[PDB]
């Protein structure tokens, strides 16, 4: 009981250090306890921030310095 | 010789026998050399036609008669309105065939000589080697000289014919650049002058430059850069300058070792300008700036800067110096003994914006060279106060903004030069141009590093002006980044913190753009908002509720949809 | 049992909403005091500000801060004012005339 108490205090600290009280109670209002599997079903659980970040391949191909020297425009062309 | 202006009885012998073909050619040559009877020779019929006919199929067994191809049609080719008649007989076409044939024959001769330079194992001064070799060697000279003469004059004709763009296009379509690069291998001053001049004329075009890119041309110009001829060096340098507009050729120049040679040309000659231009083009690439400090003599470049007495420093030298000042390794060489001191003294005496650009580039670096600037803060601040145009003031402001020395006293500097109202006035909506406003912002950020100035910045009203400027410049990433950095500087001073938090809505702007598309803006905003986390408990609540709402914005809008 | 129930509830919400980075940050900043028997935190600006941040070199990728006005004026105007380096605009060496007129 003591160890789980310590880690639930840790978890309390986490949620108080990031989630405000209004959002905490809203999230509590939008959660459900289902017995067949025995878990907390969160409405629209897939569209939370962590899954959205996992869905975004942020790393992209940046280009070379837009301020490079390219003096080849000075060369003429025939006709 | 004895050749009267009449022109018959000499062309009659021009198509009757082979030993006397050359005699008639030389007799006509004597006349063609005088421009007064050139017209009479021109209106002469069945005379130039016979010359072209004899040229067409009797040049492969003459060489001496092949000096009627040119020196006659070269004489006609020195004047433009005759060119058309020269192209009526297609004489420019035969010149290319002759040049290619001679180049191939020279390669065959060189291969034969190299084969005959293989029996050096035992010396016997007989048919084995040495003696006989010497014989053929002499023969080689006795031929090559003559051939070279032909090449020279033939090329000259083509050069004169290249003054027309169409004819130059026809020449390049027949691989003239390949012939010129091959001819670069010879050892003859006048022929090399002609070839390099032809190449410099051709290289202004993109396709000719691309042709001489694949046929490596810099490797054949390095062997001629330190040459003892004066005109050859000049024309080779002009060709190098024309070629230095291409990145690949520029990279090749440093691989073949052209930097030390070009800087030796920079000492004191008639090639300071062109060598400096080529070096300037080389130094626009960042990895080549460092190698100018590596033995490359840049001390001499300071001497040219200090001795050059005029109101303005020449643009080539100052541009090259500005480019060199962007490297810290070069900056250590510039600021050795007394180098920054003299540069600063000169730029203060004569208001040179370009010299001030060089000084700003020097000040951008964060070694002891930055600590060398403590004696010039007041000197720059004197010029900052809107006296010397705007190109000189902007560089002084930029240099002063670069002095991020952690224990510098800005309070006295601001007190005497009364530079704080000027900085405030430059934050007005229509005060000055955007670059000056940005450098004013960087000034404010640098000044905020000192705690003693904090109170001075609180009562001045700079913070609301910066907020208005951030509102007006919300579409510029640089402006918003620098303003937020100013805020980050002026939070931890206990006097501008109160204005930032309690009096202004700057944290509201910081919240609204914390997750910007720009990494720098995000980093500065995040670091600023950790300072405001503890000094205000309501702003911490806002910084939490925001970015939790934003982090999961879709999950909070999914109720609506 | 309801205790472990609320445990797994808060685990679920932490997994969905709280970012990983801030999560490990607040673990590294947490400290369990036995005397008061609870978890406490640490400040931020008092811990840092020894290594005060250096000014961003440029928000647009340049060598120095560069306004949009200077970007537009750099592309059209040849004035050196808007450029940190490469202030010279050299041109090609045009060929000379070899032929006379007479």
């Amino acid at each position: 009981i003591r160890q789980l108490s310590r880690e639930l205090r840790l978890q309390m600290l986490i949620i108080d250090n990031f989630i405000p009280q209004d959002y905490q109670e809203m999230i509590e209002n939008y959660v459900h306890w289902n017995e067949d599997i025995g878990e907390w079903q969160l409405k629209c659980v897939a569209y939370t921030g962590n899954n959205m970040r996992k869905q975004t391949p942020v790393p992209d191909k940046k280009e070379r310095d837009p301020f490079e020297v390219d003096l080849s425009h000075v060369y003429l062309a025939y006709t | 010789v004895a050749n009267i202006n009449d022109m018959d009885e000499y062309i009659e012998l021009l198509y009757e026998d082979i030993p006397d073909k050359v005699r008639g050619s030389a007799l006509i040559l004597q006349l063609a050399r005088n421009p007064d009877n050139l017209e009479e020779l021109l209106l002469n019929e069945t005379a130039l036609g016979a010359l072209a006919r004899v040229l067409r199929e009797d040049w492969k067994q003459s060489v001496e008669l092949a000096t009627n191809i040119i020196y006659i049609f070269f004489c006609f080719s020195s004047f433009s309105h005759f060119h058309g008649l020269i192209t009526h007989y297609k004489i420019g076409a035969l010149c290319m065939n002759i040049i290619d044939h001679e180049l191939k024959r020279h390669e065959l001769w060189q291969e034969e000589l190299s084969k005959k330079k293989k029996a050096v194992d035992e010396d016997l001064e007989n048919q084995t080697l040495r003696k006989d070799y010497d014989k053929t060697f002499k023969k080689y000279q006795g031929l090559v000289v003559k051939q070279e003469q032909l090449l020279r004059v033939a090329l000259y004709l083509l050069l004169n014919l290249a003054e027309d763009t169409r004819t130059e296009l026809k020449m390049r379509n027949k691989n003239i650049v390949h012939m010129l690069v091959k001819a670069l291998d010879r050892d003859n001053f006048e022929l090399l002058i002609l070839v390099v001049s032809f190449l410099k004329k051709l290289s202004i075009f993109m396709e000719n430059k691309n042709d001489m890119v694949e046929m490596d041309i810099v490797e054949k110009l390095v062997k001629m850069i330190p040459c003892e001829h004066e005109d050859l060096l000049n024309i080779t340098l002009r060709l190098l300058l024309n070629l230095s507009f291409d990145t690949g050729l520029r990279n090749k120049m440093v691989q073949v070792g052209l930097l030390p040679k070009l800087t030796a040309l920079l000492g004191n000659e008639n090639y300071k300008q062109i060598a400096m231009c080529v070096l300037y083009h080389i130094s626009m690439d960042d990895r080549f700036k460092s190698m100018f400090a590596y033995t490359d003599c840049i001390p001499q470049l300071m001497k040219m800067l200090f001795e050059c007495s005029d109101e303005r420093i020449d643009l080539e030298l100052i541009s090259f110096c500005i480019n060199l000042a962007a490297n810290k390794r070069n900056v250590q060489l510039i600021c050795e003994g007394n180098g920054l001191k003299m540069l600063m003294k000169r730029a203060l005496k004569l208001k040179d914006p370009l010299l001030m650009k060089m000084i700003r580039n020097i000040s951008q670096h964060d070694g002891p060279t930055k600590n060398l600037f403590i004696d010039y803060v007041g000197d720059l601040a004197a010029q900052i106060s809107s006296d010397e145009e705007e190109e000189f003031v902007i560089e002084c402001l930029g240099t002063l903004a670069n002095l991020t020395i952690p224990d510098l006293d800005w309070e006295l500097v601001l007190k005497e030069y009364k530079l704080v109202p000027f900085l405030k006035d430059k934050l007005k909506p229509g005060a000055a141009e955007d670059d000056l406003v940005l450098e004013v912002v960087i000034m404010i950020g640098t000044v905020s590093m000192d705690d003693s100035c904090a109170a001075l910045l609180a009562k001045s009203g700079i913070i609301p002006a910066l907020i208005e400027l951030l509102n007006a410049q919300q579409e510029d990433d640089e402006f918003v980044c620098q303003i937020i950095y100013v805020f980050y500087q002026m939070v931890f001073h206990q006097a501008t913190r109160d204005v930032i938090i309690k009096e202004t809505q700057a944290p509201a702007y910081l919240i609204d753009l914390m997750h910007d598309k720009n990494n720098e803006i995000r980093k500065v905003c995040d670091n600023t908002l950790d300072i405001i986390a503890e000094y205000d408990e309501e702003w911490a609540k806002k910084i939490q509720s925001e970015k939790f709402r934003w982090h999961n914005s879709q999950w909070l809008e999914m109720v609506e949809s | 049992n309801e205790l472990t129930r609320e445990l797994k509830l808060k685990h679920l919400i932490i997994e969905n909403f709280i970012p990983l980075e801030e999560k490990n940050k607040i673990m590294n900043r947490s400290f369990f005091d036995d005397e008061e028997d609870h978890w406490k935190l640490h400040p931020i600006t008092r811990l840092e500000n020894q290594q005060m941040m250096k000014r961003p070199v440029s928000a647009v990728g340049y060598k120095r801060p560069l306004s949009q006005h200077a970007r537009m004026s750099m592309m059209i105007r040849p004035e050196p004012r808007y450029r940190a380096e490469n202030i010279m605009l050299l041109e090609l060496d045009m060929p000379s005339r070899t032929t006379r007129d007479y």
